RNA sequence: UUGGCACCUCGAUGUCGGCUCGUCGCAUCCUGGGGCUGUAGUCGGUCCCAAGGGUUGGGCUGUUCGCCCAUUAAAGCGGCACGCGAGCUGGGUUCAGAACGUCGUGAGACAGUUCGGUCCCUAUCCGUCGCGGGCGCAGGAAAUUUGAGAGGAGCUGUCCUUAGUACGAGAGGACCGGGAUGGACACACCGCUGGUGUACCAGUUGUUCCGCCAGGAGCAUCGCUGGGUAGCUAUGUGUGGCAGGGAUAAACGCUGAAAGCAUCUAAGCGUGAAGCCCCCCUCAAGAUGAGAUUUCCCAUUUCUUCGGAAAGUAAGAUCCCUGAAAGAUGAUCAGGUAGAUAGGUUUGGAGUGGAAGUGUAGCGAUACAUGGAGCGGACAAAUACUAAUCGAUCGAGGACUUAACC
């Protein structure tokens, strides 16, 4: 597995941040090395989603950030990233056995030449 | 591996009972000295059990004449005539290395 | 620690024989009709070759 | 003097009839085919060229396909020669099964050692560290490059460099078990290489 | 696995209580000694009114170690502490009794006299 | 070595000992071969041949040296800027402080003592160790290779038996050969035993957060503690040195004249070392002397003064992409839908050790059940779900002479 120029806690923070962003926005632009780590971490969260159990919900809730995605309106209740992972995202991969992400190569970034990719669901 | 499992499967001892670390076992070890073959019992608490398949080993610890002695066997050795589980042990971990660092009265394993 | 002699022009030029860039690995598209890096999305079409994104 | 090519599958252990426990390398040698017999008249020395595991067509080229054709066999991943063998034994296109070896037979395993990459003199040449304390600023360094008088460093002043990935021959490994239906040799002890490594098993020169 | 400056409980009647290993015999640059190997050693603690006196230089056979020994059957034996027995020119003990368990490896290195006196031979 | 001389260096050749790394000589310490012996035997002595390998841990001394303890087959002597400080140390020496003894009226001095006392440098070139790119090698390719030449390896103990024999008055006690088993060193590898294992499992403290409870997360060295997979590893495991052949050294001879004898020598044979050359391991055709075998591609097009040039190609290779058994980077090797190359997924496995939720018992801390449960990086197999799409670039058409045969 990749050390991403970070300590163990920083890296675990970075993978939690990127994972949540990928679940919330369904498409993010990041570096190639970051995108090749995320695909593992996000496809495991989507698997827990599809599981759907309380146990599975609590495994995902131990990793996914507590970000409000949107506020829907029923008395307007906010929807958290974790609810969007079990209510919206996972069930749309119910008959797909793995491979919920795809990395498109975009090109190098002006400031540091970093190879940039779009990583997206489906 | 799968081929190494197929090759070693014949060497696996089916008689081997179900023990966990914490169980008091009595190992009936064959002692091959020249041509004569003698049986020597070794009764102690199973301290650890590691490895997969034909490579599985376990370690029995007894206090013999006031000195701790550990005895590691392969689980499937044919030099173990018989393995008797004397008492099941209520322990909370897989390796009882802590049984090395304290003497009597604080090493008596809880019996179920 | 330090250069004993200045490096000559010829010698400096020989050392730089290898300090150079390689041509980019790129080909023309079908849709765009323009150049692109293989295995990248073509931004002229705004997609991955002919496959729409 | 027999020989065969196989892949190192990995290590394990077996109990001898005696009862002793020995460590073993498992060597899978399916699909050995004699490809070419080299003679003193044609090539200048006696050898038999043996091809090992089958390779998908698209992974071979016409030069390869045209050389195995002569032996009426599919292309092969590895092709090695065996010298010091009886060319009368071995026909072009014949299988070479692991039954050429028995139990108790004594072989020499040749293969390439695992790659360590760029290593220093402590690991590569087993040199001594300098002191770690008492004010030392000399730990994992290679020691004096030599005396002053030559105004140069002698060859074979051992220094850091790429470490493994060398051909190695372990001599006098006992074959422990031969299993034809699985095309497997159990060699006592270990042979050079990573798992999946090509290992060349010939009868021991000694 | 006993080297020069290693201390060992003495497992016999011979006054000596603790020895300090001066030399591992049986080879030029031999660093380490295991069960059944002879060492030269000086007596550092001594029972008052014994056969062997403090600060005396004696030969001892190592009869159990924490490093223990590998049998050819695949089995091992380790002990909780390193003990030796003080012997003569001939492999015969100065003491009359041996205490604690002794390793079978003594029965292979021509130390039958000691195995005879051991209460338990493991 | 102690010296003599003052020839290089005072616009610096900047240091004794130790550490690290060795390499060379042989005037040989051990191991091998031999002659003599005050060689009965054992244990020795001495000289000749012999430099292949080997040749130690401590205490005291700053100490080289030495003395001592304990080993060893042995603990060799020298050289290399008293080898090695742009490699290290900084104890000694060698500075400013201070004190003692001593000398000096004194300032001070002493190569008497004592305590304290800044160790700079990013490697250009050659050199050394690794690793690539280029071209060459009379066509272009893909494999398999010969070995000119080079490197590596090269050590040795004890026990039993022969045999209480040979020898000897006894005391004692073999050669030669046979067997077993070690030490040091080397190579490989992780099945075993252990180590590590910062994206594995569990326990646990404080505090903050997730609205609260329950369950979790952050931070505190990875918070700490107990374990631990893959990998990498030694203290772990396997294996090696060997044997053998050829020619020799010293040496012992045979045959043998010069010199009717004798004579190992002049002609001519033989025996004879750990040494030399093979044997064993590795590199190796840039071996420009560019070698060999097998297989593949073929003799295209255009213009050109013949010379040759240009262009699309063949076999084949690459760019690019997925990677690891490979790796600093290149390289190498596995793959690119003619698909298991990676990820995911499913099923396992190691490892941890009994999840959550619910229920039961208990006043409660907790316990038990559901249930070897739940979790499970890197390991195994299956699976085309995701990404290895698409392209492009490079790459032959084979000179002359002669000879034998076409
Ligand atoms: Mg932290
Ligand atoms: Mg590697
Ligand atoms: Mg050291
Ligand atoms: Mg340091
Ligand atoms: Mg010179
Ligand atoms: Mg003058
Ligand atoms: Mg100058
Ligand atoms: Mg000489
Ligand atoms: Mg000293
Ligand atoms: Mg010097
Ligand atoms: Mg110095
Ligand atoms: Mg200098
Ligand atoms: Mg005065
Ligand atoms: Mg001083
Ligand atoms: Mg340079
Ligand atoms: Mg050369
Ligand atoms: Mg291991
Ligand atoms: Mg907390
Ligand atoms: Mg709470
Ligand atoms: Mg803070
Ligand atoms: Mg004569
Ligand atoms: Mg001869
Ligand atoms: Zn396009």
């Amino acid at each position: 597995y990749r050390k991403l120029g970070r300590t163990s806690s920083q890296r675990k923070a970075l993978l939690r941040d990127l994972a949540t962003d990928l679940i919330v926005f369904e498409r993010i632009e990041t570096t190639e090395a970051r995108a090749k780590e995320i695909r593992k971490v996000v496809e495991k969260l989507i698997t827990s989603g599809k599981k759907g159990d309380l146990h599975a919900r609590r495994q995902a809730a131990a990793f996914i950030r507590h970000e409000v995605v949107e506020v829907v309106q029923v008395k307007n209740r906010p929807v958290y990233a974790l609810q969007k992972l079990f209510d919206d995202v996972a069930p749309r991969y119910a008959e797909r056995q793995g491979g919920y992400t795809r990395i498109l190569k975009k090109g190098p970034r002006r400031g540091d030449g970093a190879p940039m990719v779009i990583i997206e669901l489906v | 591996n799968k081929l190494i499992d197929e090759i070693t499967k014949s060497q696996l001892n089916p008689d081997v009972p179900n023990f966990r670390p914490g169980d008091t076992v009595r190992v009936h070890a064959k002692v091959v000295e020249g041509t004569r073959e003698r049986i020597q019992l070794f009764e102690g608490v199973v301290i650890k059990r590691r490895g997969a398949g034909i490579s599985e080993t376990f370690t029995v610890r007894k206090i013999s004449n006031s000195v701790g002695v550990e005895r590691t066997f392969p689980v499937h050795t044919p030099r173990i005539a018989k393995l008797e589980v004397i008492r099941r042990g209520k322990v909370r971990r897989a390796k009882l290395y802590y049984l090395r660092n304290l003497r009597g009265k604080a090493a008596r394993i809880k019996e179920i | 620690a330090v250069p004993f002699r200045r490096t000559s022009k010829a010698k400096k030029r020989k050392r730089r024989t290898h300090v150079k860039l390689q041509l980019p690995g790129m080909n023309e598209c079908s849709n765009c009709g323009e150049y692109r890096l293989s295995h990248h999305v073509c931004p002229e079409c705004g997609q991955y070759d002919g496959k729409d994104v | 003097t027999k020989g065969i090519l196989g892949r190192k599958v990995g290590m394990t252990q077996v109990f001898t009839e005696n009862g002793e426990l020995i460590p073993v390398t498992v060597i899978e040698a399916a699909q050995n085919v004699v490809l070419q017999k080299k003679t003193v008249e044609t090539d200048g020395y006696e050898a038999v060229q043996i091809g090992f595991e089958d390779k998908r067509a698209i992974l071979s080229n016409k030069p390869e396909q045209g050389h195995v054709a002569k032996a009426n066999t599919t292309p092969k991943r590895f092709i090695r020669e065996f010298r010091d063998v009886n060319l009368d034994e071995y026909e072009i296109g014949a299988e070479v099964k692991v039954d050429v070896f028995a139990e108790g037979d004594i072989i020499d395993a040749t293969g390439v050692s695992k790659g360590k990459g760029f290593q220093g003199v402590i690991k590569r040449h087993g040199q001594s560290r300098g002191p770690m304390a008492h004010g030392s600023r000399y730990h994992r360094r290679p020691g004096s490059m030599g005396p002053v008088a030559p105004n140069r460093v002698f060859k074979n002043k051992l220094l850091p460099g790429r470490m493994g990935g060398e051909q190695i021959t372990i001599q006098n490994l006992e074959i422990v078990k031969v299993d034809v239906e699985k095309n497997v040799l159990l060699v006592k002890g270990n042979v050079p290489g990573a798992k999946k490594a090509l290992v060349q098993i010939k009868t021991a020169t000694k | 696995m006993i080297q020069q400056e290693s201390r060992m409980k003495v497992a016999d009647n011979s006054g000596a209580r603790e020895v300090l290993t001066i030399k591992v015999l049986g080879g030029s640059g031999r660093k380490t000694a295991n069960i059944g190997d002879v060492v030269v050693c000086t007596v550092k603690q001594a029972t008052p009114g014994g056969v062997v006196k403090k600060g005396e230089v004696v030969k001892a056979v190592i009869v159990r170690t924490k490093s223990g020994a590998r049998r050819q059957d695949g089995s091992y034996i380790k002990f909780d502490e390193n003990a030796c027995v003080i012997i003569r020119d001939d492999k015969s003990p100065r003491g009359t009794r041996i205490f604690g368990p002794v390793a079978r490896e003594l029965r292979e290195n021509n130390f039958m006299k000691i195995v005879s006196l051991a209460p338990e031979v493991l």
